[PDB]
């Protein structure tokens, strides 16, 4: 997977 | 003109590849098509890197 499609942190 | 967009939350990267960033920074986007994190470049470091879309939401 590249940098653009990695898992996105939770929200805080 | 332009869309720029606004930190909601503070960001600590676990990458260089990724922004630090707190509430309120304003980013200028370099690229957002290609994957939910997005280059942009931070108009308070000057710095260039990922920023995750969903802590970030245009100005209106």
């Amino acid at each position: 997977v590249s940098l653009a499609r990695r898992p996105l942190p939770p929200l805080p | 003109g332009v869309t720029l967009f606004v930190a909601l939350y503070d960001y600590e990267a676990r990458t260089e590849d990724d922004l630090s960033f707190h509430k309120g920074e304003k980013f200028q986007i370099v690229n957002n098509t290609e994957g939910d994190w997005w280059l942009a470049h931070s108009l308070t470091t000057g710095e260039t890197g990922y920023i995750p879309s969903n802590y970030v939401a245009p100005v209106d």
